RNA sequence: UUUAUCAUUGAACUAUAAUUGUUCAUUGAAGUCAUUGAUGCAAACUCCUUGGUCACACACACAUACGGCGCGGAAGGCGUG
């Protein structure tokens, strides 16, 4: 890398690292998991029982 | 301005920076109705030996009504001007017949008379006030654009100001006659309409069914009024 | 809590009343209980419901059913109700005041110059919709005006807001009835409770009234949509609306003109 | 285009290059080739289809030339109406890790077998 | 720039056609959507997949035209066991 860009980036801030612990990651991660097959599988079911009633809903 | 027609087109001649271009694939429809015939005919034959036969056509109606006719005025391949001359001759003359019967002239409009009118584009527009777009229109294809109450040249320079901005192109070449049958449909079916007013009560909504169908209903319904009513009582009550 | 337990794998010979006998009046007390028969068929399929008032008691008796002999067979009394990103929204509740309550469709009016009538006031309120009373405390500067419909309160609001009675800028808002009040009055004199009670409903569904309608006057009536089939009398009773009511409305605003002209009625 | 394709290669070692095979219309298909047989009928991966125009055919004859390309994606196509395959594209690994990948797959499938025969005892 | 259905008849009609052409209509069979459509032309902006984003140095070489005399990787040719 450049040189003005290693006295500009090393001198603005420091960010803080965030990490989690091995259970943790394998529930969250488990949990994004079910949450992405529940939205894959699900759809708007709205027009079906809101025309239940209606006179070519057969 | 002046009340004048001619100045005005001389005006709008003058001061639009080189208006005398017409616009590539144009068209306008101004349907109108008159009382009778041969008042229209005049200013119809001079409108004529103004106007060319290819610029503007005219389109007479079926005579159904016999007492209210229908014609179409289609302005095809119009340029700026000749547009303003053609609305302001129509719209002074379609309200002349009853402001100004005694007046006689058919391109001298008066001061009390305001313009006020409204006319048929197609749908492939691109406009990037007086003149005014509509919602919830009536005709399937076509777009109804409003003017109302102005002098000569305030609607001049309003239509000058429309036509400017506005971006016409590759219309239908039938489509006068599609929209003929769209507008007798429709006002065929409002007709209809009309004549489907005397005949509500007893004439062909199955009053023998639909007595029985909600004879114990409208019981219940007015015995819960009741009940609303006495709780209400009660609940105003003090004792 | 209204807890719910789900008994199944019934046998044939098992009504209603005998899942009640065996649910309720043992340790419990439950609220309701059906068995989820056939549609056609009459016959139960093998499951019920049990819903109770608290969660303790469905629990106890959901761990003491389990397993129980049930006309030769077992309970399986287990519960049915009681990780997913959508959930049902909840909700608090505005603890019923008069402002917060959709059927509270009295409007208190305010800042009277102490000279209006009850009649005139019947007059700027009527044409919002039907009325029942118009009475005013004397000496208070204030009134009520009690409708029967709530779209009827809020035309009335958005129409009579900032409008000067007699000189004199109106006050809209909400308020209780008379009786609500003294009610108020006598429980915020001791400071005990000072609750309030709900208005009572319509109990819906009504298909003949249409709202904002007004009807001041034999009926061959065809009930039909377009018109209207019921309203509610001017003082009061249920009228059935007829045909002649435009014709007796336009006789009554002109015999309303030519009585005002003179002077007989002020409203 | 410099890909410098193999000089001594059959349709077994052809595999999985990205083709661009001509037909006798010269509706041009360019794509992975993932099987043949004896009719040289080709399964064609993330497969496009290329024609030219009757206008750009006049500009063809004695530049920029705008094809037509409709995406098929995964088809497969026969050996009857097809006149000349060529390379186009080479893949995306290499051969040493094609290599590298068609031994762990016969360790694969070597550790399958034993779980076959451990199963069957 | 270019197209957006034919036929019988009625009131006139250019007319070798299954009245073709012009204005209006009744009727008869299918009746791509698309006209902000289709073809050609041309510029600018933005975003995606790929790499050795490598080791030394910011350097005066060449008519036999260029010291191909670094560690590798990708594709290929030729030769040997």
């Amino acid at each position: 890398r450049g040189r003005k860009e290693r006295e500009n980036s090393s001198q603005n801030e420091t960010l803080k690292v965030t990490c989690l612990s091995n259970k943790e990651k394998r529930h969250i991660m488990h949990v994004k998991k079910m949450n992405q097959k529940e939205l894959a599988q699900t759809s708007i079911d709205t027009l079906k029982l809101l025309y239940d009633g209606s006179p070519g809903y057969s | 301005q002046s009340f004048d027609i001619w100045k005005n087109l001389d005006r709008i001649r003058s001061t639009k920076k080189n208006a005398g271009q017409f616009i590539k694939g144009s068209l306008l429809i101004l349907p109108m109705r008159t009382e009778d015939k041969q008042q229209f005919d005049e200013c119809m034959d001079e409108l004529h030996k103004y106007i060319s036969k290819d610029i503007l056509r005219c389109y007479p109606q079926k005579e159904q009504k016999d007492e209210g006719m229908l014609f179409y005025i289609v302005l095809k391949d119009f340029n700026i001007l000749d547009s303003c001359f053609v609305l302001s001759v129509l719209l002074a003359f379609q309200k002349r017949l009853w402001m100004a019967p005694s007046e006689k002239s058919y391109f001298r409009v008066p001061k009390n008379i305001n313009l006020t009118g409204s006319f048929y584009l197609p749908k492939n527009i691109e406009t990037g006030s007086s003149i005014v777009e509509v919602g919830f229109n009536v005709v399937p294809d076509f777009q109804q654009f409003q003017v109302k109450a102005c002098h000569v040249s305030k609607f001049m320079n309003e239509l000058s100001n429309f036509f400017s901005q506005v971006e016409f192109g590759k219309c239908e070449a039938n489509v006068i006659n599609y929209f003929k049958r769209e507008y007798n449909r429709t006002y065929s079916q409002i007709s209809l309409a009309l004549y489907e007013l005397p005949l509500i009560g007893d004439g062909l909504f199955d009053i023998k069914s639909y007595i029985s169908k909600t004879r114990p209903i409208i019981e219940t319904s007015k015995a819960q009024m009741i009940k609303h009513i006495s709780e209400m009582k009660a609940y105003n009550e003090i004792s | 809590n209204n807890c719910s337990i789900f008994v199944g794998d019934l046998a044939p010979n098992v009504t209603e009343s005998q899942l009640f006998e065996l649910f309720i009046n043992r340790y419990a007390s439950t609220s309701h209980a059906k068995i989820v028969h056939d549609q056609v068929t009459g016959m139960s399929k093998g499951y019920g419901f049990v819903k109770f008032t608290n969660s303790d008691e469905q629990q106890l008796a959901l761990s003491e059913m389990q397993g129980v002999f049930l006309n030769g067979r077992a309970i399986k009394v287990g519960p049915t109700s009681g990780m997913s990103q959508f959930i049902y929204p909840v909700q608090q509740q505005p603890s019923l005041n008069h402002f917060t309550d959709p059927n509270n469709t009295t409007v208190f009016i305010g800042g009277l110059s102490s000279l209006v009538t009850e009649d005139e006031l019947r007059a700027y309120f009527q044409p919002f919709g039907t009325i029942v009373y118009v009475k005013i405390p004397v000496g208070k500067c204030c009134g009520f005006v009690q409708y029967v419909d709530r779209l009827s309160a809020e035309a009335a609001i958005a129409g009579m807001q900032g409008f000067p009675i007699a000189n004199s800028r109106v006050r809209l808002s909400w308020g209780r009835s008379a009786k609500q009040t003294a009610l108020l009055q006598q429980a915020m004199l001791s400071n005990s409770l000072q609750v309030q009670q709900q208005q009572p409903g319509l109990q819906q569904p009504n298909y003949g009234y249409i709202p904002s309608s007004t009807c001041e006057a034999n009926v061959s009536s065809t009930m039909l949509p377009g018109c209207q089939i019921l309203n509610y009398s001017n003082p009061q009773q249920v009228i059935m609306q007829g045909s002649e009511a435009v014709v007796n409305s336009t006789n009554a605003m002109l015999n309303r003109l030519e009585q005002g002209s003179n002077g007989f009625m002020f409203a | 285009s410099k890909i410098q394709v193999a000089h001594s290669s059959r349709l077994a070692n052809l595999i999985d290059y990205k083709l661009r095979v001509l037909t006798q219309d010269g509706r041009v298909y360019i794509g992975q080739l993932m099987a043949f047989d004896k009719h040289m009928n080709l399964v064609l991966n993330e497969c496009i289809e290329e024609r030219v125009p009757k206008t750009q055919l006049d500009k063809l004859r004695p530049l920029n030339i705008k094809v037509e390309k409709r995406v098929l994606g995964l088809t497969i196509l026969r050996g009857e109406q097809i006149l000349s395959t060529v390379v186009e594209d080479k893949p995306l690994l290499s051969k040493k890790e094609r290599l590298v990948r068609d031994k762990k797959e016969k360790k694969q499938a070597q550790k399958q077998t034993k779980l076959r025969k451990e199963k069957e005892k």
